[PDB]
């Protein structure tokens, strides 16, 4: 049997908010180590990686690894029925082909109690090597979301220039072209509004805003987002999940 | 002129 | 020769919001006793009952009982042109086949002044008997609306089980199944309460319930009244003026 | 070279919000006196007149009159990428067939920096005479917007009756007919809720709400709007722009 | 299945 | 009907 009691219901809803719009079906790898999920989009251009450590949860008990196949639209539909304050307990047996979800209220006067059918999935796990990146940018998730959304109205593609000084997001349309330039910030009050740039070498890469705008769906998970880039190797967009882990999006460039 | 991340990872 | 001056314009707007989605045309029965309306849906499965007492209004003056037929879509469109704080005065003559509506502002230096064409309608008025109900549930209208809306994404139909302790809303989809359970609560807009003569479990088409919940801007709470092989009553209280009751037939297969 | 630094970014966005819905392309006449633009709709029934005094801006420098032809849809798309608090600087060279727009942020974390392709345009400038109007009405822009929008659900066309006492907006539908009647403001009020009627002769004209509802797109520019009418001569709908100037809409009546 | 509330009232 | 503001201005 497997069972995980998550206090912060919302945390889970906000995850399926990120995914369902980018990937329909996906395989959840459940471990004593926690919940790990990896899947490409319809079109094999972007890839999504989820890591939620078991430490994260209040209960967590998994005896044998599960490989749960899920229509994420099906599952989002279920989580939409969970209040943000709700305690979400998850439960499956091994040869169990249905996954039970239980939503407790802070009310303790309401108790929802769903149960979702699974599917069998073929899943080529891709080896992602952990990589030093020529440029890594930490900036407001809100600002990033906002930038990718605006430039989508100028062109199909964003060019990201990165130096010591700052990071520049550019697009070319039929109509014109735009340059949005952000600078590293000094005497950092905080981090929430602040931009910081670790830089080995300057970088300029080109990505399809189509995809980036499916990534930014995760901005309700984190004030900040960290962009990691090297020449002719994919972008990594990392949304931190509140100490439980992280949600990393990967995108191929252009040539 | 955009690639597949199968090319960029695998295994 | 009739005229009724309603202080809380909104109350009226919010009503046609409830109805137009469920019933296109209906006949408004107006009396010295007030405004009473009853109509089934397209398909004769749900029935809607409106009761607004003449007490409810500031003016109310009705010489001939009128039987005004209206396209509620036509009439919604008109009420959409009324500010929420607007004073809505109604007016009809005897041989009148148009209803006049007058919207006075808090400005009192704007006054809108529409006039809506009627239609002739036969409507077999059904005798609704007063009934004791095995189970009556009082709960937040918002919570009810929210439950019917969520389960519509799981299945076609909701099963409502009712016992002393609580009330349980269930649906089965292709995708899965859900059980939402609510308990009688501590201290009474917020709270859930259950008069229970015998336990009851009935099955209803969420399709329809979700046309009913369009009335939730009329009342913080809603009361569900049930007995086996007799319709569900979903009752939205209207602010001391009266009530809006929705009735739905149950199911059962072979 | 030409360059105008507008502190109140919003002022600009709100203008293109008004225009783009009514006119696609239009010719901006730039002068030491400021920015002046005039153009009919697709269908030559409504006409728009724009006036921003150079006084209006913080910087303003124009050497030779420019005639900038602009796809306003193109340009709206660009201004949508400007924050409301943004400082919007505009810049064009003479031989330049592109217009540069530069958006500086509130406390300058960020600097967006677009550049828009122009077009050549034929522009038969229409002689609009200065004329006294039988009726001029000054009223809340919000109320006017709201009236034209409601009656559009009753009928195609609005009839505007006007006398000393008040002004009546009416329409006939299949469903019925509506009369919205406003009176000159007693307790002659705090004026952005208040209605005033200068009246030489009573007047009753008939206009396509279709168009009026493209005009009301300008209501975010001013609390009030002034309607100016004479029999068998176009309506003038005047939206004041915050000390910089004005935006006038002109519409032909019916038969 | 499901019935008509014609059946459950009438007149 | 409805005419053009062409007619009402010109120049």
């Amino acid at each position: 049997m497997f069972e995980a009691r998550l206090v912060q219901g919302s945390i889970l809803k906000k995850v399926l908010e990120a995914l369902k719009d980018l990937i329909n079906e996906a395989c959840w790898d459940i471990s004593s180590s926690g919940v790990n999920l990896q899947s490409m989009d319809s079109s094999h251009v972007s890839l999504v990686q989820l890591t939620l450590r078991s430490e994260g949860f209040d209960t967590y008990r998994c005896d044998r690894n599960l490989a749960m196949g899920v229509n994420l639209t099906s599952m989002s539909k279920i989580l939409k029925c969970a209040g943000n304050e709700d305690i979400i307990t998850l439960r499956a047996e091994d040869n169990a082909d249905t996954l039970a979800l239980v939503f407790e209220a802070p009310n303790q006067e309401k108790v929802s109690d769903y149960e979702m059918k699974l599917m069998d999935l073929d899943v080529e796990q891709l080896g992602i090597p952990e990589q030093e990146y020529s440029c890594v940018v930490k900036m407001p998730s809100g600002e990033f979301a906002r930038i990718c959304r605006d430039l989508s109205h100028i062109g199909d593609a964003v060019v990201i220039s990165c130096a010591k000084d700052g990071v520049k997001f550019s697009a070319s349309g039929e109509l014109g072209n735009g340059n949005i330039k952000l600078s590293q910030t000094s005497n950092v009050d905080k981090e929430e509004e602040a931009v910081t740039i670790e830089m080995n070498e300057p970088v300029q890469l080109t990505f399809a805003l189509r995809y980036l705008n499916f990534f930014t769906k995760a901005t309700p998970l984190s004030s900040t987002v960290t962009l990691s880039m090297s020449a002719d190797v994919p972008l990594v967009v990392e949304y931190k999940i509140a100490d439980m882990g992280h949600l990393k999006y990967y995108l191929a460039p252009k040539i | 002129s955009m690639r597949k991340i199968c090319t960029y990872f695998h295994r």
